[PDB]
């Protein structure tokens, strides 16, 4: 198998790529996503010294009278940076990495590659141990002080398995918060993401299911012939592969429903030969078939997609995609008779998350669901990049949008390459 | 409808509405409001909320109709409990006002069962002590002073008093029926006396127990309704833990605290231990033996009907729905993971006017139709899909058609998710008769579903068919998280997690498979007999009985009530009346 | 494009129903104004609120998706996202839910429909809702006695009709003249208004089983099974092909043990009456 | 900071090695064994095909009939083997490694390390689905037939999100039930550890003392200057540095008792200067303090893992091993008016295992500890190894002995050099 890749403009990145060069497993910039992914912590150090200085230094609605200390962490904001990159560093010239943002009241850390010897986690505990002795020692705190900085970084844990309340914040979650075994990847709130590509669409959809894919590998989902089916959903959907999901938007912008992109789609797989008629029936409808069942669902992944893109972008907000994706799947099997995506996994959860966005029982808007969320885990890897994709377009419409719960990710992480970038990083890595 | 009225929807149907079953029209919005009949209830709740308010120190006002929607603009209709003659108000099908329901789940929750083999053969390992009939009475007879809350060694203990735990004791079951001779009989749960049920000859379902379970000794054992209503489901393993170990230290005559008792620690909370569910993930954070872990196959295998009517597969199939509808959709779905008035009704449906009676005695006749009068018959080569979506097209038809042609049975099934949970029940039923198997059930549940959708234009709630879509992939997915055998999911399966109307359904159609292919159990020999238990308050071979007694408040066998030791209660003054 | 598979003329109304190039049939015309009241989310005459600045004066995100696709005029306006509602009765309404939302996603732009049994929602900016609510009321999809427009307190679309066949509204948000003609005299969540809003005599039945979009195997309706079998055999073939999808994403259905022999089955066998009723 | 490293058989491994170089972050050893941890699966195939076979495929006290199948996984063991280690492989010549053992019966699945992308129970998943796949398709499952292999060998996975009823087994466990974030390779039963070095105490001491001090820097407590006293811990108790560990057991052996041990151990830290006095009190009784306090409590965690070792080995017995480390902490003390053990931790810890050995609420013998466990995880670090070498001494006097709870580790792991032999392993890799 092989496919050419293409940006967001429609124009071509790499040509005869052969399916598996962007291999989670293989490609190098999907492994570096990745690693920057569980490595790179992000620290609001005005907050934290304000934390310190009211002694709200505990959970939601808690303050403990008596225990303020004014420590000029932001004031002293360049020795803690150094304090804890130098307790990060293995050895002199490694990936370790801190820098100081916005004048000192923002900070991001990634902890050398070298620290994680078994568990992606120690992003998180490298950082919240490096940045509670860096303020002890920086800041000159007494013995009978320090516990109230170790509540000032890691929260309420250990007390709280959740370490939430504290300091470093991280894209990933704790392991126990996972739904699974290897569901790590999945653990990234949708609004974080869009504000991680700064609100840019087809950026989000591809940097979300370059991270949904790497899951579903590590879920064990693509042991054998199955992993060619994901890698071509992936390729064709995440990667706008030959042009296929660009064009379907392109073509249907201007004046164009969601149907439209989805017949579009259907005649599209029919010149490509991807499916053919397997029978007649007595109204003159055709029932189809596809030799190749996965190159199908990889087209209609990207149907799906675009579909969402398309009606979301008209809206100009994030609301419809459940919806979207419901009758995306839906009128893709009635036109054709074949199987809609991820062969009704994908409609189950879009029925689930059109339930969960407007009802009294859970949920919320697109923009707080993410893989690993009970609502939207069930397709294998095809869903949630959509919701990304949405929250991207939303025109600040909804009221836990990416500006209001993920700001902090916006401005730390916002100017990492291949974050900014995906496609592009994992297209040179493919070539 | 079927054709027997026994299992037909026609007796209810007849006794709800004034008009015919098979009426298109009826009057509205003159029934009073909550002055008809069936209102009842709601002047009773009013004439209450003003004894509240009145003893509340700023009188914040609490139940008032007026305040949200008032009732009765249409018929107010009571419902007939399933396969029998009990009609109930609406209003007393929530759990929270009727006893019997809530009994039903504190029963399932408050039991754990324990291997004692691995105990005797620690005694023998490490101290080369006898195990005898005689001693094994002997620890039983202490087990039942000391689980309860009796104390068996220190001096100054405080204990617990009788009749607030007079729900919790011990007894063993063991397929070796010379060690059962030999053991005082009053603390045996006896299966050649439970299960004499058969179906070429008697004792057939003992002997299939017995064959399972081996010369192995089991015990089940009952922890206080109260101590569940206090805490949780995680008490119990541990509950058991700490009375076997006192036990142990009794009746085996060791040093009250040496390293055997924390191996018999290990033993009894770990290594022998049989429990009714495992914790969840943690967004929804739940203790052991809760219903979120609890397997479908379990909750049937705690209904008798296998047992009493080993005949009767649909029975069994409504019998175990009744508890599923309830534990599964009122109080899991509709209280652990929402609360608030709740799900009564997405629940009751499944047991209450014969309707999904109806469908599934149907769907069985249908599918032994297709499987030329011999149950169970398509396995192996006779299974595939073209005589799999006969039957499924057959049975869809039936069932949709009922409430199309007979309105009644809409307006009882009000709601679209109840009418979908009840069709595809009934083709489930249908294959579950002509298969003897459970997995492809789930072959006629997606059909069901998909044709549904696809006859009427529309189908359940807004996220319904989460599963339902799911349904056909899941089938005979072998993926991670995505395939798993029927009789092992329950509400942790990913699709099965959030949703109301499946769980009840389900709970049947694995039953179903199992009592066609003439199974004494679905899952769990083990839990089979625990639940044969004749001491145990709820009637778990009378289900819908029993609901309907909770209901009209005749119900005589709620357990963990605190009247013997208070002097009054919130809200409600002391003093004679007049 | 084929639309959807079937027969029979009900499958036929939801090829048409899903068809923007089939103009559906109006059977009144509601003044805007009426229409503003019914949904009651703003007095007519009142200017519509804003969520956002209109776009045209603001510097959105630098996405390539933002600039190839359009925004209606209510999106860029910065409008409000309100919504229509309505329920559909089962004795035999025009257009059914699902069906509902078929139509709104091939015939507009920028919509959010959500399906459900009793009601079914579509959610849009402001002024683009209320052009899709009267498109929606005055057409043959919307019928006065057997079609609700409901926001809350929906219950009825599975309920027995009264003695004139209109659908029960506990809110009692209509009122029927001698002549049979339907007026709402409350808002579409029970609301008082300033006037009554006139809608019109429903449909007889003769016409009511000619447009709708429901199988129905009663009171004279199109059976499915025997009048349509086209219908389940293509929604079987869908659910047997997302069967072995599951199970091997790349297996043909002539590689399964068992597999289906063709769409359709040869041995199907109905077990109730015409019209259901014995 | 230097140390000598000696065998288990008191022959010096290697002279004046760097304190550093016997670091978890740095030593290559180390690093192989968190690797062969993590990814090396255990499966008994006599037993998966006995499942099948009598429809025992779900959890304990559970069987379904009707659904027996006879999959011939056993005589077909070189064809399933092959097709995993297929599956398993991401590029020619990795480390992706499948064995078969006992005439096929069992079997050894190690995923390469390049599928481990995040997620360290990719170890587990990969094996499982590989497994599930490779019978369905040796054994030409149909279809109707796929998800009995699935329970088979997910065990009750996903309705229970433990998979331990199913057929792959690794010393760790899934990340749900790592008790915080750093504690996956704490998650490692005793007896597991113990049958894997099969039954040698100093192995079975070094190889958890290794895996224990990983997990310390995995959960954050290794930052700045408290790592030296980390590595110092690991050097001294774990490996035997300057032989001190040995000299203790091998002069008390013969008849002292464990009180004996730590005297010599309180003589010998004077002799090397470690600790010296400070203040002579009325009675005569001098009150001891260390320069340096980190070296001081590196030496007491030797002469507690000395004494537990002496005692247990008199007893040939696992049992006393908490009451042991209690006792070697308290009069360790009360000898020199210096703190104990991780300055208390570990006495705390021998007191909880104590009681939680001895009675009726919960723990069990030695055996069923691990560093994970609630019980016994509060030392940091130096602690649990005490617990190994234990059972390793244990002459199967318990009931839960590694030759009941844990012949399936020592038959398929005991054979791999870098657990039979850690401190040689490691000595050579800070060469
Ligand atoms: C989705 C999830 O909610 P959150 O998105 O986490 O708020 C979940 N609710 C439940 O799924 C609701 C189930 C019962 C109510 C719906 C009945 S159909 C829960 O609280 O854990
Ligand atoms: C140790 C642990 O037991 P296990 O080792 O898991 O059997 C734990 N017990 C509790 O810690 C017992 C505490 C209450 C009884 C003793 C009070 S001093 C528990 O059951 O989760
Ligand atoms: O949200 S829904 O209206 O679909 C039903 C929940 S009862
Ligand atoms: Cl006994």
């Amino acid at each position: 198998d092989e496919i050419d890749l293409y940006d967001d403009k429609g124009k071509k990145l790499a040509a005869g790529v052969p399916l598996q060069n962007i291999s989670p497993l293989k490609n190098a910039a999907i492994k570096k996503i990745v690693n920057l992914t569980i490595r790179t912590g992000a620290v609001d150090l005005a907050g934290l010294e304000k934390k310190f200085a009211t002694g709200a230094i505990a959970g939601r609605g808690m303050v403990i009278r008596g225990v303020n200390r004014n420590l000029p962490i932001v004031d002293k904001a360049k020795e803690i940076a150094k304090a804890v990159e130098d307790m990060l560093r293995v050895e002199s010239g490694d990936d370790t990495n801190v820098e100081l943002i916005a004048g000192g009241k923002r900070m991001m850390v990634q902890p050398p590659t070298a620290r994680i010897l078994s568990d992606y986690s120690v992003g998180l505990t490298a950082s919240m141990g490096a940045l509670t002795h860096a303020i002890i020692d920086v800041c000159n705190v007494s013995m009978w002080d320090a516990p109230y900085v170790h509540a000032g970084v890691w929260g309420m844990y250990p007390q709280n398995p959740d370490p939430g309340d504290g300091a470093v914040k991280m894209l990933v979650d704790i392991p126990m918060k996972n739904e699974g075994p290897g569901f790590t990847l999945r653990n990234i709130p949708v609004n974080h993401l869009a504000a991680t590509v700064r609100k840019r669409a087809m950026q989000g959809a591809g940097l979300t299911m370059i991270l949904e894919e790497a899951a579903q590998f590590e879920m064990g989902n693509c042991m054998g012939p199955h992993e060619r089916g994901h890698l071509l959903d992936l390729a064709y959907e995440g990667l706008n592969a030959n042009n296929l999901l660009y064009s379907l938007i392109k073509d249907n912008g201007q004046d164009g429903s969601l149907g439209d992109v989805i017949y579009a789609a259907v005649e599209k797989a029919k010149a490509d030969g991807v499916i053919k008629s397997l029978k007649k029936m007595p109204s003159g409808f055709t029932v189809y078939d596809a030799d190749d069942m996965q190159l199908w669902n990889a087209y209609a992944c990207t149907a799906m997609l675009a579909g969402v893109c398309v009606n979301c972008a008209s809206m100009r907000a994030g609301q419809p995609v459940p919806g979207n994706i419901m009758q995306a799947c839906c009128l893709i099997e009635r036109e054709t008779g074949l199987p809609g995506p991820d062969f009704g996994m994908a409609q189950g959860a879009s029925v689930s998350s059109s339930f969960f966005s407007h009802s009294i029982y859970g949920g919320g808007g697109p923009g707080v669901f993410y893989g690993n969320h009970i609502v939207t885990r069930h397709a294998k890897g095809q869903f949630i990049p959509c919701f990304c994709a949405a929250m991207c377009i939303d025109a600040d419409t909804m009221y836990f949008s990416p500006a209001r719960t993920s700001a902090l990710y916006g401005e730390v992480l916002g100017a990492i390459p291949e974050f900014a970038e995906p496609m592009r990083a994992v297209a040179e890595a493919a070539k | 409808p079927y054709n027997d009225i026994q299992h037909n929807f026609l007796k209810a149907m007849s006794d709800k509405f004034a008009e015919k079953p098979e009426s298109t029209a009826t009057e509205f919005y003159t029934y009073g409001g909550i002055a008809q009949k069936g209102g009842m209830r709601k002047r009773e709740f009013i004439a209450e909320a003003s004894k509240i308010v009145d003893s509340r120190v700023n009188s914040t006002p609490a139940y008032n109709p007026d305040a949200g929607m008032p009732q009765g603009q249409r018929y107010l209709m009571p419902y007939m409990m399933n396969h029998t003659d009990i009609m109930v108000n609406a209003d007393d099908l929530h759990w929270i006002n009727n006893a019997a329901m809530q009994q039903a789940w504190d029963d399932m929750k408050r039991g754990i069962v324990l291997g004692l083999d691995d105990a005797h053969g620690l005694l023998e390992a490490r101290l080369g002590k006898e195990v005898t009939p005689d001693t094994i009475s002997n620890y039983m007879e202490v087990l039942n002073h000391a689980l309860p809350g009796g104390a068996v060694i220190q001096e100054h203990m405080v204990e617990t008093k009788p009749m607030l735990v007079n729900d919790s004791y011990a007894k063993i079951f063991s397929g070796d029926d010379d060690l059962v001779d030999s053991v005082d009989r009053r603390f045996i749960l006896d299966i050649n006396k439970e299960f004499a049920a058969g179906y070429d000859k008697p004792g057939e379902q003992a002997d299939q127990l017995k064959d399972a379970i081996g010369k192995k000794i089991w015990q089940i054992l009952w922890m206080p309704t109260v101590v569940a209503r206090q805490t949780d489901g995680g008490t119990m393993f541990r509950w058991v833990g700490m009375q076997v170990g006192m036990t142990m230290i009794n009746a085996y005559k060791l040093c009250a605290g040496e390293s055997v008792t924390g191996e018999f620690a290990y033993y009894a909370k770990h290594a022998a231990v049989v429990q009714l569910s495992n914790y969840m993930p943690v967004k929804r954070a739940r203790s052991h033996n809760e219903p979120g872990g609890m397997p479908l196959g379990i909750n049937a295998d705690s209904t008798r009907s296998p047992a009493l009517f080993p005949n009767d597969p649909i029975r069994a199939e409504l019998e175990s729905i009744a508890v599923a509808a309830m534990v599964y959709d009122q109080l899991w779905f509709g209280t652990y993971m929402s609360g608030g008035v709740g799900f009564t009704q997405y629940a009751s449906a499944t047991y209450t006017d014969n309707i999904l009676e109806d469908f599934c005695y149907k769907g069985c006749e249908i599918g032994l139709d297709y499987a030329g009068g011999k149950m169970a018959s398509i396995k192996g080569d006779k299974l595939n899909m073209d005589i799999l979506e006969e039957i499924i097209r057959a049975e869809n038809d039936y069932a949709l058609t009922q409430y199309e042609a007979y309105p009644t049975v809409a307006e009882s099934h009000f709601g679209g998710s109840v009418r979908a949970c009840c069709a595809a029940a009934g083709c489930g039923s249908a294959v579950a008769c002509a298969t003897g198997l459970a997995q492809p059930a789930l072959s006629a549940w997606s059909l069901s579903m998909l044709g549904h959708y696809e006859r009427v234009g529309r189908l359940g709630f807004f996220g319904y068919d989460l599963q339902d879509q799911c349904t056909a992939c899941g089938s005979y997915s072998y993926q991670s998280d995505e395939g798993m055998p029927f009789e092992m999911r329950g509400v942790n399966y990913p699709n099965y997690a959030m949703n109301v109307g499946h769980q009840s359904a389900y709970a049947g159609l694995v039953a179903g498979a199992h009592s066609a292919n003439h199974d004494a159990w679905v899952l769990s020999p083990l839990w089979k007999v625990a639940f044969s238990d004749r001491d145990l308050p709820f009637d778990r071979g009378y289900v819908t009985r029993e609901y309907g007694l909770g209901a009209n408040r005749e119900y005589t066998k709620v357990a963990g009530e605190r009247d013997l030791i208070i002097a009054g209660h919130y809200g409600r003054e002391p003093g004679a009346k007049l | 494009p084929q639309f959807t598979a079937g027969n029979s003329h009900v499958a036929q109304n939801r090829r048409n129903y899903m068809d923007p190039s089939y103009k559906l049939e109006k059977l009144r015309d509601i003044p805007e104004e009426d229409i503003v009241r019914l949904l009651a989310h703003r007095a007519p005459g009142e200017e519509y609120k804003s969520i956002h600045p209109p776009l045209e004066e603001m510097e959105e995100p630098d996405c390539a998706v933002r600039q190839i696709v359009k925004p209606t005029e209510g999106a860029a306006a910065g409008d409000r996202i309100r919504y229509v509602q309505y329920t559909d009765s089962m004795f035999f309404s025009p257009i059914t839910p699902y069906q509902r939302a078929w139509e709104a996603l091939n015939r507009y732009k920028g919509v959010d429909p959500g399906v459900l049994s009793g009601r079914t929602i579509i959610e849009a900016r402001e002024r683009d809702i209320e052009k899709i609510a009267k498109i929606e009321v005055d057409c043959e999809l919307y019928d006065t006695a057997r079609t609700g427009l409901r926001g809350r307190t929906v219950h009825g679309h599975a309920v027995r009709l009264d003695k004139d066949g209109m659908m029960f509204d506990a809110l009692r948000r209509w009122s029927r003249g001698a002549d049979g003609t339907v007026t709402y005299v409350k808002d579409m969540i029970g609301g008082a208004m300033d006037k009554e809003v006139t809608l019109g005599k429903p449909l007889s039945d003769a016409e009511l089983l000619k447009k709708t979009t429901m199988y129905r195997n009663a009171q004279g309706g199109v059976w499915q099974e025997a009048d349509d079998p086209e219908s389940m055999d293509v929604t079987a073939q869908i659910h047997w092909k997302r069967s072995v999808g599951g199970f091997q994403p790349w297996a043909k259905m002539k590689d399964i043990k068992g597999g289906k022999k063709d769409v359709g089955v040869k041995n199907l066998k109905l077990f109730t009456p015409r019209g259901g009723v014995e």
